[PDB]
């Protein structure tokens, strides 16, 4: 479950940096002499919420290091997955030769 | 019944298989028990007799 | 050919195959 | 190849000799079947030969 | 009965890898539809593109006597009408491509599932059948 | 017409090849004799007796297929014809008008 | 009335083909995708240029 | 002699993507094979009697 | 032969049955689902009989 909704977060994350990178490549591609450019109102606004660039640094590190994070988890899970499936089988085994020979005693 | 109630497999898997190898096997052993010991009846009356 | 690709755009959306070269961080050795 | 690029390189050798090569190897394999299947044969027949003297 | 139980096990094991991988056979083509109707929003923007190129080529043979000229302008217009063409070729050459792909995964499906029907009407038989009657001790009838 | 030319030569060759091998196994095959070897038990099953086709439909196959490189070929024939007598007609009619 | 050996032999075909149109499916897939972009780019870059131009 | 003709038919068995022809050959081969499967039954009955 | 005939019976009504099943999957025919898809080339078989 974890790990399915850290990918989709991450998804996110991701196709809103490429619209991002979209507009940008557009503002360096447009110059002068163009069909776009004109007079806009009060475009001296500064946004609203107006993100600062440590909120960027952080959301973009932390989310990665829950990531990898997980992914140690995961490999744990499966080295005990092994050992468990082991263990269980050793049981099996030893016990199920112990009670034939008690058998043979009786017999 | 179990022999020929084998055979309504269909498709892929009408195989001939060990298992039916073993079971026309034991058909053959309970026919010859069967056929020993009426034989030995046979003579135990005849000793009767 | 073989010649420079940018390995850049590299989002499939399922590629669990013994594909999408470079980095994996798959497991080298498996069962057996 | 069009025209004037169709050569004669070391490529066209090298494939030609490939399949002589091919040829040989294909014939030595046939002659190992041979020999095996006789093998195979005699065996058998000893096998029926015991059967009848047990 | 000890060949009839390893019997069924390997129908097990059977069944358990077959479901697996259709499980993901299945997956891969609900990908790969998406795909196509991406390739197919593609040429009807580049359709409209051209549109517009040729729109903008017309008109200016209209221009009277001696402003009329070769320009680079023209140039770089039938540059790009030509170019837009072969793109156009191109790209419907890929999507017939995608359709045969998907002809032969429908071939796949297909026997796929016909033959998980297959097995489990067999392992079905087998066990209300034969595990019936042969239980434990080979005594009474199971009439 | 050169691409379509070639995609018909690919097809034939293929088909060619299969018969070639299909005629070589059977003469492989039939200088068995009873005494020989290569003489074995080897058990029935229905892979032996699957059926795949029947005569008369591998023969309208093979017919079907020759026909079609036939109409192909006339084709490429007409269309070099054409072509030829355009290119004469192109040099004379501007020879001419330089005259 | 069938063979062993050759109902292993079909089972392994059949999972054979299966991963066979698998993998060109995912081929297939990833060079398409490339195809898309790359062409939107240079178109882009051939329009902006033909305005200039003209202005 | 009947392994050679069942060996017949085993190589028959491998053909190539259009090759099967069911055909007289084959028809004629099953005949055989079921005719000396008969055969051999009758002789070793009559085996037994002797 | 009573055992016999009773195998044939039971033979043909296990074929038809399945049959049956076959073609009331068949019968949900109603539109759009996903099944339904592209492989064209079924207009020539000599496949029944």
């Amino acid at each position: 479950c974890l790990l399915q909704e850290i990918r989709q977060q991450l998804n996110s994350d991701h196709r809103d940096k490429m619209e991002t990178l979209e507009i940008d490549r557009g503002c360096l591609s447009l110059n002068l002499t163009s069909p776009n450019i004109s007079l806009k109102v009060n475009p001296t606004r500064i946004p609203k919420d107006s993100t600062t660039l440590q909120q960027w640094d952080e959301f973009t590190r932390f989310n990665k290091n829950r990531a990898e994070a997980e992914m140690k988890a995961s490999i744990e899970l499966r080295e005990a997955i092994a050992l468990a499936i082991a263990q269980t089988n050793n049981e099996l085994d030893a016990q199920r030769v112990a009670t034939e020979f008690t058998f043979r005693k009786r017999l | 019944e179990c022999l020929f109630h084998r055979e309504k497999r269909m498709g892929i898997d009408l195989v001939h298989d060990e298992a039916e190898k073993e079971l026309l096997a034991e058909v053959d052993t309970i026919l010859c028990c069967q056929e020993r010991m009426r034989q030995h009846l046979d003579k135990a009356n005849a000793q009767l007799a | 050919f073989g010649a420079k690709l940018p390995w850049r755009s590299d989002y499939v959306p399922l590629l669990s195959l013994p594909q999408r070269p470079r980095f994996t961080a798959q497991d080298f050795r498996q069962r057996g | 190849r069009s025209n004037v690029e169709l050569c004669r390189d070391q490529t066209q050798y090298g494939l030609i000799d490939e399949v002589h090569q091919l040829e040989a190897t294909i014939n030595t394999m046939k002659q190992k079947l041979a020999q095996t299947q006789n093998a195979l044969d005699a065996l058998f027949k000893h096998l029926a030969r015991i059967q009848a003297d047990i | 009965n000890l060949a009839f139980t390893n019997r069924i096990a390997e129908t097990v094991d059977a069944k358990n890898k077959i479901h697996t991988h259709l499980t993901k056979t299945l997956q891969e083509i609900f990908q790969i539809e998406m795909t196509i109707e991406s390739i197919k929003k593609a040429i009807k923007e580049k359709s409209a593109f051209l549109k517009v190129a040729q729109t903008r080529l017309d008109e200016r043979t209209r221009r009277p006597n001696v402003e009329l000229c070769r320009d680079m302008a023209q140039l770089r217009l039938v540059n790009e009408v030509y170019e837009v063409d072969e793109t156009i070729q191109t790209l419907q050459q890929r999507l017939r491509d995608s359709e045969d792909t998907l002809q032969s995964l429908a071939h796949t499906k297909a026997t796929l599932e016909h033959d998980l029907a297959v097995k489990a009407n067999t392992l079905y038989i087998d066990q209300e059948k034969c595990m019936s009657m042969r239980n434990s001790y080979p005594s009474t009838l199971r009439l | 017409q050169i691409r379509l030319n070639r995609e018909h030569k690919e097809s034939c060759e293929m088909n060619w090849s299969d018969k070639v091998e299909v005629y070589n196994i059977d003469d492989t095959c039939s200088r068995y004799t009873n005494e020989s070897t290569q003489v074995q038990f080897y058990p029935h099953s229905s892979k032996f007796e699957e059926s795949a086709s029947t005569p008369e439909t591998w023969a309208k196959f093979n017919h079907d297929n020759l026909l079609r490189a036939e109409r192909e070929r006339l084709a490429s024939v007409n269309l070099r014809k054409l072509i030829d007598c355009i290119l004469r007609d192109t040099a004379e009619d501007l020879r001419l008008q330089c005259d | 009335r069938y063979t062993p050996d050759d109902w292993y032999r079909s089972n392994l075909v059949s999972f054979q083909e299966s991963n066979s149109s698998r993998h060109n499916s995912e081929r297939l897939r990833v060079d398409t995708s490339r195809l898309i972009q790359d062409k939107y780019q240079q178109i882009r870059k051939t329009q902006a240029h033909s305005t200039q131009n003209l202005g | 002699p009947l392994r050679v003709a069942q060996t017949r038919l085993y190589q028959r068995s491998h053909r190539p993507n259009v090759e099967l022809c069911r055909d007289n050959a084959q028809f004629r081969l099953l005949s055989e094979v079921e005719e000396l499967n008969m055969s051999l039954r009758a002789l070793k009955e009559k085996l037994q009697d002797a | 032969s009573d055992r016999s005939a009773q195998h044939e019976l039971e033979k043909d009504l296990s074929d038809k049955q399945a049959a049956l099943r076959i073609d009331d999957k068949c019968q949900h025919l109603r539109n759009t689902s996903e099944g339904v898809s592209y492989f064209r080339g079924v207009e020539r078989v000599d496949a029944t009989v």
